[PDB]
RNA sequence: UUUUU
RNA sequence: UUUUUUUUUUUUUUUUUUUUUUUUUUUUUUUUUU
RNA sequence: AAUUAUUAUUAUAAAUAUUAUUUUAAAAAUAUAAAAAUAAAUUAUAACAAUCUAAAUAAAUAAUAAAUUAAAAUAAAAAUUUUAAAAAAAAUUAAAAAAUUAAAAUAGGGCAAGUCCUACUCUCCUUUACAAAGAGAACGUUUAUAUGUAAUUGUACUAUAUUUAUUGAAAUAAUAAAAGG
RNA sequence: AGUUUAAUGUUUAAAUAUUUAACUAGUGAUGGCACAGUUGUUCUAUAUGUACCUAUAAAAAAUAGUAAAAUUAUUUUAAUUAAAUUAAUAAAUAAUUAUUAAACUAAUUUUAUAUUAAUAUUAUGAAAAAUUUUUUUUUUUUUUAAUUUUU
């Protein structure tokens, strides 16, 4: 910050200095002064600069009075209010400075588990990605997004990028103002906020515990490991999950529940492929070479790529509550590919 | 969660290049019973011009016919090759690195600097034990890093994890042919259906588990050796009617050190105690002294 | 922490539990828009 | 600090921050603006704006600025403005030995510059100024008191003024203005405690009520706000109009950049100096090739040791300390200044408020103080000129350079009420403090 | 007396005077050729001559050591030959970059009897450890033969802005 | 000394 | 002092490389921010 | 062994003495101990059974500011809350459970200095010493002399300088004391 | 049936008890004798030397110069309550409260007002920004007594 205030001192810019004339503007609130002199910035674009410090200050005396939006002006000190004109530079100025046929605008409406005036929760199909990878070609969620604009909201914004092979429950924010709020809900939790289900093949060690691995993404796709119990401190971030083996196939599989306290890449599957070396069913990317599906009485024809990764983003506890005091918990029901192996095993698929 | 580097090797190439861009002589520790499964994918296009000292370990159990061609193949390319029984230990393999540079080294500009050696290979085929044998003894008898050998913290005694940066082992002194580490880039765990068989066949990745039962490699070492003879002589070594008709009898004929709870009138023996035997004995080069790979006579 | 919005209890069943936290200059001193039993 | 200087005199009392931002609106006469713009000054700096009309009025003032912020014009300009309105408007007669204003100055090379900067003000017409320093048969050089002086402005070191008084040759009788320069050090035992004992005789004359009421305008200009400077001003002077700018003060300048060299061995401090002296500078008139540079030493025993070592190594090094004779020190200054010799093996004479062309200060021993560092460093970059200061810190000065290195990256006031030099300040951090050795332990191990 | 001369940029020799009055204790009074090797830090690499005045034992050879040291007490290396030599060191040294976050010592130049170090674009903490300090000077005296005066004053600095 | 963002 | 000489330190007459972050894309892409 | 107490104080000798201290008419937890099942002696078993009342006699221990209380709800104090306030209506007795009350400003990471540690080139008072002088030195002793770190120590012309060269080092991996999350 | 460990015991039958747990095969050893604290044994654990290794015994003072803790007497007869700060050649007082004493005039109601000296007493701890609710801690007994209205 001490260097941010330096270049602010050593920048002529155009520094639109704005006098505060005796009559009209002395006394007015500053957010009135900026908004009726600078019509270019949206009001929210004016609050950010006025509070952030890339602010339109006011200068009366020998120091700069950074101010809140409601501070009123002084009795004609010709108290200049300086505003930024060429932010672009070392400053890095703040934010604000096909067609979807039917069978899609319908397909995207059976993938809705919960909607209110602030979010939309969907049920992603295992295998459809979110970000485009074949940049013109792949049918992903972001291209679908102008379908959940129910009630004409402005193109919901994706909040947490579920992966390709991961099925389950997603959250869009319906409002760029709500998206700022829904950040503190995802990154680096302390207590769980979501449940991942999965069918790892091979009963892991003790059916309760916590996994701390230290991932390192070497491009391309290096994906390193625990190497430092503390950390490599430079290129590594850790991913912590509190796994619980709900029920277990006697010694060859398990139905594990991961509560991923962190937000790391395939942290579900790479930590599952080394909680035991028993990876998830159909996880050809990290495990997946034990056999094609790891050689069971499941659908076993092509196998080599048949069995989809049995991983499901099951439940998300939203912070929006409900008519009864309870916070709302979406409960995205399992795809048939997990409803296959659950009933093939007779377990009570909890929806 | 103590796994290893996990990812396709063919994305660890453009980083391997810049690792060879500074190195001088490339090494490798392979298994002579697996001439090209224990190789990094780029061995073809890896360097083509740095003087490679490619070593095949455990050569005494690898067949000798396939040993000639694989020898003269690189020996034609110029890059050398050395085969060792490993009984006469790496101490003679080390002697090679004392000799296999004096003849091929470019003369050092500065009388005492190094011969920066880039080593590769699977850590479980002989590359680890080759480093940590020369890495441990350097702590006592000292050449460089110039400190009083006291700053090694509690419970390390060796550091092949979490630092492995500029870490290198000074194998020799006056022709100081030093050797790098190459943080393990091999056996990606994303291996092939068949490569895991030939890998666990050689004793490498000795893990036989739900991922790879004995009866899956034992079926492989039996069906690879369809020619019954000098292998049935291991069968005939245990009272077997020489030719085995298929997997059922031979594995069940060798249940003399196998078995489980079976009746006094009808014994239900254990075919997994016979599984590991037929599997682990072929590891020792006891059954037959025959390779696994196909040895492409063509360039590939 | 920063103890804000005291509550002066008058009796019970005659204070309505919304007027307790009243006598504080705020949006209270109005009628609770949606009460719960 | 705001949550401080309340429990401290001279403050808790308003600081005149009324910016006036241009010379016209400070009402400085166009007979003085023509002379100012003649010098090159067009826009008033921050200290000037606010304290020039705080002394254009008769308010007793404490000017406090950072370094090279214009203080010398700040106090001097309006006092000439004021003197001119005495001799012309009031027609207060000059008389013989009775000067209208005295100026003080710590060092001999500081006295003289304060004269030529005041000499350039003959636009303030009648004002004639004479400066005086040590000489040979110098007591026989108050001949310029018997002679033409009548000098309304008499700039001199305090000690020589005091002797002109106690021997009845000066007569502060008609002392209308009483200014002090670099008062941070001058009003202390560090120099002589002679700035005080001179206020009082002046302070006890304007309250004498049997000669005309000459209310002497006291003006203190000090880059550093020391604890000593507060009380002998906050407790004795009447209505001290402060001009502290607490958000740029007790800090080294912005465009000035610092370099810290860690030196392990006593004799290794030398090569690092010559390696620094390989910047190849030479100017018109202001075997090895150094830039514009001053080298500040811990002592004059050493300031000549290295000096001869430099010279005998091939540099055009100069030398300036106190124990030099009169001809050599006069010469050895007039060579460094005015082009020649390009580098100056100096001791703390050159730290005390001197202006020139210098652009690179080598702390051949980083000082053990925050004044002895702001005073050296503050000689490098003056009035927007860029500048570099290099610090050859040692094992013994590591702490002070553990913190200087940390206060700079933050741009913090150097313990905003500086100390260790004028206020020697056993209170490291200024209050009724002897910092604790904290705890709440309560285990108290047993055996 | 050596380490002080060593610390003065000066070149030094050892000279065991009164050598004939010893009982010709080669390899027994050769501790003078061992003690200067056991733990002495950088004064080692020094040449310990042997002399007796009355006898004249080597006083002519002694003239050669001194006349040679002054030839090594003034010896400049081409800026290129240094750099193309240090990188080949940094290719093989066991400094793990946590002891010295410093990188490639960019262009070691020799200003006088003792060179200077310039660190790889660090613009960070400047110095190098004592373990990594002498290990640089140990390398120099070996390669260039500076062991006449086995002592140089290595000076460090970062890349400015 | 200079390449790159 | 002592006041004289024409001067004089004057004497005198008692960010990353190199030879912006993050949200768990699969190269190139998204979206928020500074 | 504090005892008329968990006890064959056993160096030795030994082999058909009935050789002279153990209450209680109930129930749970526990405590010892116990038929059946997923060729061996084992399991676990927190399963029957079995042993352990009460009252009578005898009697200790830690603990103790006192309450006028104490059910239950509910807000109010740098505060952590012992109280107080509104609102309630909270009965004796024995027994059994331990939910609450009566036993540390802590655990874990990330940083920096310190003690501990090793290492000597330069530091201080070591003594034990060795050589030197002194006696025609068969030796005993008293002075003058720099050795080892032996080994303990400590080392961040009126002016305008000066009070610090004076042991130097090491992720010294653990401790300590700080901050920071 | 002699050898490095685990539960019960928890003022317990014991100021270490019963069962659990990790290897060596007496022609070389249960005490003979012997060692002792600025130090023995030492199979080198800064383990053990008679139920607290700060070994025990005796005599002593510098040893809370230390948020240490205590410090014996009702019915009374003077007040204040956070204020102070300059290391160092010739500049009127540190401040507090306390004990003991001292003097009314240019200076108005025919009002009001605790000033001075001597001695006793110097540790009750802010970092940033901004800026040029209220009077209560303390009452001799009888009365007396002016600050109240809902959404
Ligand atoms: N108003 C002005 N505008 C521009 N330049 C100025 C002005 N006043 C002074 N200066 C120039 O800037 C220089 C630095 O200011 P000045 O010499 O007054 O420093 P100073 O006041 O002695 O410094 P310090 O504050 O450290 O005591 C002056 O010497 C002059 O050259």
């Amino acid at each position: 910050l001490s260097l941010q205030a330096r270049e602010e001192l050593s920048r002529k810019s155009n520094e639109l200095q704005y006098h505060v004339v005796t009559q009209d503007w002395f006394g007015q609130r500053v957010d009135d002064f900026v908004t009726q002199h600078h019509p270019e910035w949206d009001y929210e674009t004016v609050k950010r600069l006025v509070q952030q410090g890339h602010i339109y200050r006011y200068r009366k005396n020998g120091k700069k009075r950074y101010t809140r939006l409601t501070d009123r002006l002084e009795f004609d000190e010709l108290v200049v209010v300086p505003t930024a004109s060429f932010w672009e530079r070392q400053l890095a100025p703040p934010s604000g400075v096909f067609h979807l046929s039917a069978k899609t605008r319908e397909m995207a409406q059976e993938m809705v588990l919960f909607k209110n005036e602030h979010v939309i929760v969907i049920n992603k199909p295992s295998g459809v990605p979110i970000m485009p990878t074949h940049d013109p070609l792949a049918m992903n969620i972001t291209d679908l997004l102008p379908a959940w604009r129910y009630t004409n909201t402005q193109t919901p914004v994706i909040c947490h990028n579920l992966d390709t092979e991961t099925s389950g429950c997603v959250v869009l924010a319906r409002s760029a103002n709500t998206h700022r709020m829904l950040g503190r809900m995802f990154v680096k939790r302390v207590v769980p906020n979501s449940v991942y289900w999965g069918f790892a093949v091979g009963k892991p060690p003790v059916n309760f515990g916590r996994i701390r691995m230290h991932f390192e993404v070497q491009k391309g796709q290096g994906g390193d490991v625990i190497v430092a119990r503390p950390t490599p401190t430079a290129d590594s971030k850790v991913g912590i999950a509190e796994f619980v083996v709900n029920a277990s196939a006697l010694e060859f599989g398990s139905f594990i529940s991961f509560y991923p306290l962190t937000t790391r890449r395939h942290q579900e599957r790479i930590m599952a492929a080394h909680a035991l070396r028993a990876p998830l069913l159909g996880d050809a990317k990290y495990g997946g070479e034990s056999a094609f599906p790891h050689s069971l009485s499941l659908f076993w024809d092509p196998a080599r790529k048949d069995v989809p990764l049995h991983l499901h983003h099951r439940k998300i506890q939203l912070p929006y509550k409900n008519g009864a005091g309870e916070f709302v918990c979406v409960t995205a029901p399992l795809p048939p590919h997990m409803e296959k192996t659950f009933k093939r095993l007779g377990w009570p698929v909890d929806a | 969660g103590a796994a290893w580097y996990l990812g396709h090797m063919q994305s660890a190439a453009n980083m391997l290049a810049d690792k060879v861009k500074d190195a001088d002589f490339i090494l490798e520790i392979r298994d002579a019973r697996l001439p090209f499964t224990t190789e990094n994918p780029n061995i073809r296009k890896l360097t083509a011009g740095k003087p490679r000292l490619i070593i095949f370990n455990k050569a005494e159990l690898s067949n000798e016919d396939s040993n000639r061609a694989i020898q003269e193949y690189y020996e034609r390319n110029g890059a050398f090759a050395l085969f060792t029984s490993a009984r006469r230990c790496w101490r003679d393999v080390v002697e090679a690195v004392q000799r296999f540079t004096t003849h091929i080294l470019p003369p050092l500009p500065y009388k005492t600097v190094a011969h920066v050696g880039l080593v590769v290979g699977m850590p479980n085929v002989g590359k680890s034990t080759l480093i940590n044998s020369l890495r441990l003894a350097h702590e006592y008898q000292f050449h460089r890093e110039d400190f009083r050998r006291s700053r090694s913290p509690e419970t390390v005694s060796i550091t092949p994890g979490t630092t492995r940066g500029m870490k290198l082992v000074p194998l020799s002194k006056d022709p100081p042919v030093v050797l790098y580490d190459t943080p393990g880039l091999t056996l990606p765990g994303c291996f092939t259906k068949e490569s895991g068989l030939k890998l666990a066949a050689c004793g490498i990745i000795p893990t036989n588990d739900v991922s790879l039962p004995q009866g899956m490699v034992a079926r492989y070492i039996y069906d690879i050796l369809v020619a019954s003879g000098s292998s049935e002589h291991m069968a005939e070594c245990l009272h077997l009617p020489r030719v085995p008709i298929s997997f059922d009898d031979c594995v069940a004929m060798i249940c003399e050190r196998s078995g489980t709870s079976g009746q006094t009138e009808m014994g239900n023996l254990d075919p997994v105690r016979a599984h590991r035997f037929f599997v682990h004995d072929f590891i020792m080069g006891n059954l037959g002294k025959i390779t696994l790979d196909v040895l492409p006579r063509r360039l590939l | 922490a920063a103890a804000a919005a005291a509550a002066a209890a008058a009796a019970a069943a005659a204070a309505a539990a919304a007027a307790a936290a009243a006598a504080a200059a705020a949006a209270a001193a109005a009628a609770a828009a949606a009460a719960a039993a | 600090s705001p949550a401080r200087t309340a429990q401290s005199p001279l403050l808790a009392k308003p600081v005149k921050t009324k910016v006036v931002d241009n010379f016209a609106d400070m009402l400085v006469t166009p007979a003085l603006q023509e002379a100012l713009a003649d010098m090159g000054v067009s826009t008033p700096s921050p200290i000037q704006q606010t304290a020039i009309e705080a002394v254009l009025q008769r308010k007793n003032t404490v000017i406090a600025a950072p370094h090279g912020e214009g203080k010398t014009l700040a106090y001097l300009l309006p006092l000439y403005q004021n003197m001119e309105k005495d001799r012309d408007v009031y027609k207060i007669p000059l008389r013989e030995r009775r000067p209208r204003m005295i100026l003080l100055a710590p060092t001999k090379e500081l006295v003289e510059q304060l004269q030529t900067v005041c000499a350039r003000l003959d636009a303030a017409t009648g004002l004639t100024s004479v400066c005086f320093t040590s000489r040979k048969r110098s007591k026989y050089h108050l001949s310029r008191m018997l002679k033409n002086t009548m000098a309304d402005v008499l700039v001199m070191d305090p000690k020589l003024i005091l002797r002109l008084l106690r021997t009845r040759r000066l007569f502060i009788e008609d002392l209308r203005y009483f200014a002090v320069d670099e008062a941070d050090a001058m009003m202390s035992s560090l120099h002589d405690h002679d700035a005080v004992q001179l206020l009082m005789k002046v302070q006890k004359r304007n309250q004498f009520k049997y000669l005309w009421p000459v209310q002497t305008q006291y003006v203190f200009v000090t880059a550093y706000m020391t604890r000593k400077l507060e009380y002998i001003v906050g407790r004795k002077i009447s209505d001290p109009v402060t001009c502290m700018f607490r958000q740029l003060m007790h800090r080294p300048q912005a465009r000035l950049r610092h370099r810290f060299y860690a030196i392990r061995r006593e004799p290794e401090k030398f090569t690092v100096l010559m390696h620094l002296l390989r910047k190849n500078g030479h100017v018109p008139l202001p075997f090895a090739e150094g830039r514009r540079t001053i080298i500040f030493f811990r002592n004059i025993d050493a300031t000549t040791a290295v000096f001869h070592q430099l010279r005998s190594a091939g540099f055009a090094v100069s030398l300036l300390h106190a124990s030099l004779p009169y001809k050599v020190r006069k010469e050895m200054y007039a060579d460094f200044a005015s082009g020649r010799t390009n580098i100056l093996c100096a001791t703390d004479v050159a730290a005390r408020g001197l202006d020139l062309h210098v652009d690179m200060v080598i702390n051949f021993d980083v000082p053990t103080n925050a004044l002895a560092y702001l005073s050296r460093s503050g000689r490098t970059a003056r009035m927007g000129r860029e500048g570099q200061v290099l610090n050859l810190y040692n094992k013994h000065q590591g702490v002070i350079v553990s913190a200087i290195k940390a206060f700079l990256k933050d741009n913090l006031p150097m313990e905003g009420l500086t100390n260790r030099k004028a206020d020697m300040m056993q209170p490291r951090y200024a209050e009724w403090r002897t910092h604790k050795i904290n705890a709440l332990a309560r285990s108290y191990v047993s055996l | 007396i050596l380490h002080k001369v060593a610390q003065e940029g000066r070149p030094f020799v050892l000279c065991a005077n009164k050598w004939d009055a010893v009982l010709d204790q080669s390899a027994t009074a050769e501790a003078i050729d061992f003690k200067i090797k056991r733990q002495v830090q950088e004064v080692k690499y020094s040449n310990a001559v042997v002399v007796s005045a009355h006898t004249g034992m080597n006083l002519t050879l002694l003239m050669d050591q001194v006349l040679e040291l002054y030839d090594t007490w003034n010896k400049r290396v081409r800026r290129s030959e240094l750099t193309k030599f240090w990188r080949k060191l940094e290719k093989s040294v066991i400094i793990p970059y946590h002891v010295a976050r410093v990188g490639r010592i960019t262009q070691i130049s020799t200003r006088p009897p003792t060179f200077l170090l310039q660190l790889q674009t660090k613009k960070e903490e400047s110095q190098l450890p004592k373990a990594l300090q002498e290990m640089m000077k140990n390398a120099i005296t070996e390669e260039f033969g500076f062991r006449g005066v086995p002592l140089r004053l290595v000076q460090e600095v970062k890349d400015s802005n």
